[PDB]
RNA sequence: AAAUUGAAGAGUUUGAUCAUGGCUCAGAUUGAACGCUGGCGGCAGGCCUAACACAUGCAAGUCGAACGGUAACAAGAAGAAGCUUGCUUCUUUGCUGACGAGUGGCGGACGGGUGAGUAAUGUCUGGGAAACUGCCUGAUGGAGGGGGAUAACUACUGGAAACGGUAGCUAAUACCGCAUAACGUCGCAAGACCAAAGAGGGGGACCUUCGGGCCUCUUGCCAUCGGAUGUGCCCAGAUGGGAUUAGCUAGUAGGUGGGGUAACGGCUCACCUAGGCGACGAUCCCUAGCUGGUCUGAGAGGAUGACCAGCCACACUGGAACUGAGACACGGUCCAGACUCCUACGGGAGGCAGCAGUGGGGAAUAUUGCACAAUGGGCGCAAGCCUGAUGCAGCCAUGCCGCGUGUAUGAAGAAGGCCUUCGGGUUGUAAAGUACUUUCAGCGGGGAGGAAGGGAGUAAAGUUAAUACCUUUGCUCAUUGACGUUACCCGCAGAAGAAGCACCGGCUAACUCCGUGCCAGCAGCCGCGGUAAUACGGAGGGUGCAAGCGUUAAUCGGAAUUACUGGGCGUAAAGCGCACGCAGGCGGUUUGUUAAGUCAGAUGUGAAAUCCCCGGGCUCAACCUGGGAACUGCAUCUGAUACUGG
């Protein structure tokens, strides 16, 4: 299938183990799932301090 | 094969299953001796070979291998088939 | 005081045996209407003497050779 | 065979045994034919902790039942208290 | 389990005073309620009916001191329970141990009288209870423990309670500051400013 | 004194309206996973996927009061060794406690595990006859007398091992005859047939070949009639979808005769009649363990079968049989196929969908823990042994509930931050400071309860020739705990050791600034980003929940959007183009008969568990528990004919 990535810069590409979650988004012909983050290999967003749980971002110190 | 208990159950097994196959070829032979005369003509070689295996069955009946029920089974159809038999 | 069903014979080609259709009526269990059912039974009856187009009364017994397990305990209305 | 013994219904660190007529054949806390009161081994004063029907029982030992070795006292101890 | 942040933003954002202090003072005089607390509080939107249902059942929660779980948990008996589902959740909540506390004057707030009951002061029966939930049937007594009874704090409490409408169903003697439980209160006993239907609405939605 | 407390809509087609109609949302729930965070305790749950294979340890043993015997076990008891006047020895188990191996009974068919197969041979509900049933119990009688083998062992002996052969051995509640019997069997009767086993505790008189007779007791063994339980069989009603699955069946329908199981049975063969099933869904295809129950819903309904309980089916796969009352048997047997592992190449060993754990799969499943102390189960007269059942211990916020992470204050509305109409407001009584408390955690102590029984002794009764011996009844003493650093309580000192998550345009509870500039981006729908969109990211502030917060996965409500409750067809989708007509559905009016449908009462049952009502116990709730109600269903019996039907 296809999925979408979401928040703002990422560290995917071929041969990346990701977490396919149940998702579909409106305005993408085809797209039906996303990938969560905060998984084996698609981390976090970066520079993000809102709604963390959702984009997988460690708690500041 | 993994418990003592298991295996010295299964020897005793075997060795009342020869026993048992023994007295029940012997028993199986006393009968067929009873049809064997039923349909072999004269019927006192029937009722001969009837009163003969009689002691038999009713002894095996009521000492394990068989059943009383089979024992009567046995000796009633027998009994019919001789009695009305010319 | 014994149990005992009422049906109609709609087959007797057979020895000592008829086939019987009793029918039932029940309730819907989702709509509450009132349709009638058929509950086709295999009974034998020695001395054979019941047509088809009467009615006949049975009795539940043992089974006799797979599948009839009941008998003709009285005929009423053999009138064709 | 049919024996009267205790069956735990109760919970972690709360035992409660029930008088029930099970086969001996079948599980402590499984299949049983009938129940015959109770037993509270943690119940303080003020509460009932046996209730065991000793018409039942009786009918049912005289039809061959065995009653257990726990079972026993506390008919024992029912009938020496009342 | 409770609320550990300001006890006066939550009162200027319901608009009255929820009894969340002493009472030395005036709350007017202690604090700014007049708006919601923030930087919008002057601006008044205008609330649909699941937003005064909400704000009912928030100054509810306020009032008594309990969670969103334990309040739905008591709905639910209140709705079980045969009767005014409104009155049933009344009863329900004052039946609480902390809030007979508080009516008997043990405790300045609601928030010091289950701080008490945790803190083995409060010994009904002969037995210590710990629970601030802990129901109270009718003809229950309520006492105070040996360690506790000789405290500044319940004294300045049971002095200052005086000033509020002592309650129609305890009889508690100051003499051995025990109390006992006398028929449970009503709707009529209690505040008439509590609308229940807003209550018993909400949560059938 | 009750099982009665029951129904919410919103956004979106259009310049704007009405109606239809599709989508989405607010809600609740689960065996859950992911992201962040995370304190304690109580109660539960913890391979849904690979019924994919297993290193390793333990799960079914038992009793000498059945027996020969006793090479390890204690006294070398006893005799007595070449006695050290106590170092030991060829002996001694027809002297003892006790059992290495063996015969012999019971249990292995119970307990434990998993849903592959199975849409009916299974399951639930209600009946029925044609049966079996060890251990349990009641009743009636016997329990007389012999025979020959064998395990152990012994001399070997085949083979690397697993195992096996020869000959002599012999004791059994081992095996088999003989004598006896019906309230048993067979037989219309007359008549024929059917088995047994004995052990232990003592003891006067008389004995005795001094082995042991003689007397009671305890217990065990046969035959028969009963009871309870379990099992086997049949019948009636329900038990997913598909007709783009319309014929299926030659042991198949039935009958006659024989043989076979515990019995009825094409259960099976040998002959006869061609029937049996099917539009009330036969046959075929896919999926699926069933039920009490569970979740949603006011109810009706929909989905579903986590834990537990009852039933069913399966033990690497397929086939089969034996012992045994009870199996075609999870750790019993044989063969075939695969895998793994030794071999001296002739040859041999194994089945964790048991309890822990390993490898593999997956988003995801926990220790190679203690104890038989309590409940049972198995064996044993009893002590006594085993139990990875069970009772507990450890980890996981996986689920529910409780508690705490303070508190009265405390105005210079401290300071700082945020924006600011730069006069002020927000954070904010918030913070600092002061008084107060020490729940929970740590330390030092006390400390119930789950434990009931059992053995050693003393008396009375029941026996008995007999206080011997045994049972019962009591009696005081010496005794038994994994949990256990037990629950619980007491004193220590200090506010410490403890709050995070999501949202803020409408649905929906909550608005203001800064940064890009249809770019980054948000998104469940309406839709937003083209210099400020309260809609993106950051900040302040607020909102909601709380050791949890959001997303994802699945079901239902809303959806009256499959409408039996509870919808429509002139135009939004919906009258066949029309007519005839089978099955089927309905049916004008009066009376008589019956009582099938209907109604009222009663009985059996609808297991237990679960929901609800009334109460009780853990400090309280979760949790457990007693009674009641309920299980809306079925069968039977008794009365009514107003209505439908004959
Ligand atoms: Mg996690
Ligand atoms: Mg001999
Ligand atoms: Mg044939
Ligand atoms: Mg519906
Ligand atoms: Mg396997
Ligand atoms: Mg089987
Ligand atoms: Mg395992
Ligand atoms: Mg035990
Ligand atoms: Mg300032
Ligand atoms: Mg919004
Ligand atoms: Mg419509
Ligand atoms: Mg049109
Ligand atoms: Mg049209
Ligand atoms: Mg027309
Ligand atoms: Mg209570
Ligand atoms: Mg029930
Ligand atoms: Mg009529």
């Amino acid at each position: 299938v296809t999925s979408y990535i979401g928040g703002e810069g990422h560290n995917l590409q071929e041969h990346s183990v990701i977490l396919i979650r149940g998702g579909r988004v409106k305005d993408l012909p085809g797209v039906r799932y996303h990938t969560v983050r905060g998984a084996l290999d698609c981390s976090g967003v970066k520079d993000r301090k809102q709604a963390r749980s959702k984009y997988g971002v460690k708690r500041p110190k | 094969a993994n418990i003592k208990s298991a295996k010295k159950r299964a020897i005793q097994s075997e060795k009342a299953r020869k026993h048992n196959a023994s007295r029940r070829s012997m028993m199986r032979t006393f009968i067929k001796k009873v049809y064997a005369a039923i349909e072999a003509g004269d019927k006192a070689a029937a009722q001969k070979a009837f009163n003969e295996m009689q002691p038999i069955v009713d002894r095996q009946a009521a000492k394990g291998l068989i059943h009383k029920n089979k024992a009567a089974r046995h000796k009633a159809n027998l009994t019919a088939q001789i009695n009305k038999l010319a | 005081k014994i149990r005992t069903l009422q049906g109609r014979v709609v087959s007797d080609k057979m020895e000592k045996s008829i086939v019987v259709a009793i029918e039932r009526f029940v309730k819907h269990p989702i709509y509450g209407k009132f349709i009638k059912r058929t509950t086709k039974l295999h009974v034998h009856d020695e001395n054979n003497e019941c047509g088809i187009g009467d009615v006949v009364e049975i009795r539940e017994c043992r089974p006799l050779s797979k599948t009839k397990s009941w008998t003709l305990v009285r005929v009423v209305e053999k009138a064709v | 065979m049919v024996t009267i013994r205790l069956a735990r219904h109760g919970a972690k660190k709360r035992p409660f045994y029930q008088v029930v007529v099970a086969d001996s054949r079948n599980a402590r806390n499984g299949r049983f034919i009938e129940r015959v009161g109770f037993f509270n081994p943690i119940a303080s004063e003020k509460e009932e902790g046996t209730r065991l029907d000793l018409d039942r029982i009786a009918h049912w030992v005289g039809q061959g039942a065995t009653i257990s070795d726990r079972v026993a006292a506390l008919i024992k101890e029912v009938n020496k208290a009342a | 389990a409770r609320y550990l942040g300001p006890k006066l933003k939550l009162s200027r954002r319901e608009g009255t005073d929820l009894f969340l202090k002493s009472g030395v003072r005036a709350i007017d005089t202690k604090c700014k309620i007049e708006q919601a607390p923030g930087q919008h509080g002057a601006r008044k939107p205008r609330l649909s009916d699941y937003g005064v249902q909400l704000r009912e059942k928030q100054k509810v929660r306020r009032i008594y001191g309990v969670l969103e779980r334990q309040f739905r948990n008591y709905y639910k008996e209140a709705a079980r329970l045969k009767g005014n589902t409104g009155e049933n959740l009344l009863a329900l909540l004052e039946g609480r141990l902390d809030n007979v506390v508080y009516r008997m004057g043990f405790g300045a707030t609601r928030a010091e009288a289950r701080q008490l009951v945790s803190h083995k002061a409060i010994m009904v029966n002969g037995r210590v209870v710990n629970i601030a939930s802990y129901q109270v049937s009718p003809n229950d007594v309520v006492s105070i423990r040996e360690k506790a009874k000789k405290q500044s704090r319940v004294k300045a409490a049971l002095e200052l309670a005086e000033q509020r409408e002592k309650p129609t169903w305890l009889e508690v003697d100051a003499g051995k500051m025990e109390g006992t439980f006398k028929r449970k209160p009503e709707r009529s006993d209690l505040s008439a400013d509590i609308n229940e239907h807003l209550i018993v609405e909400l949560y059938s939605k």
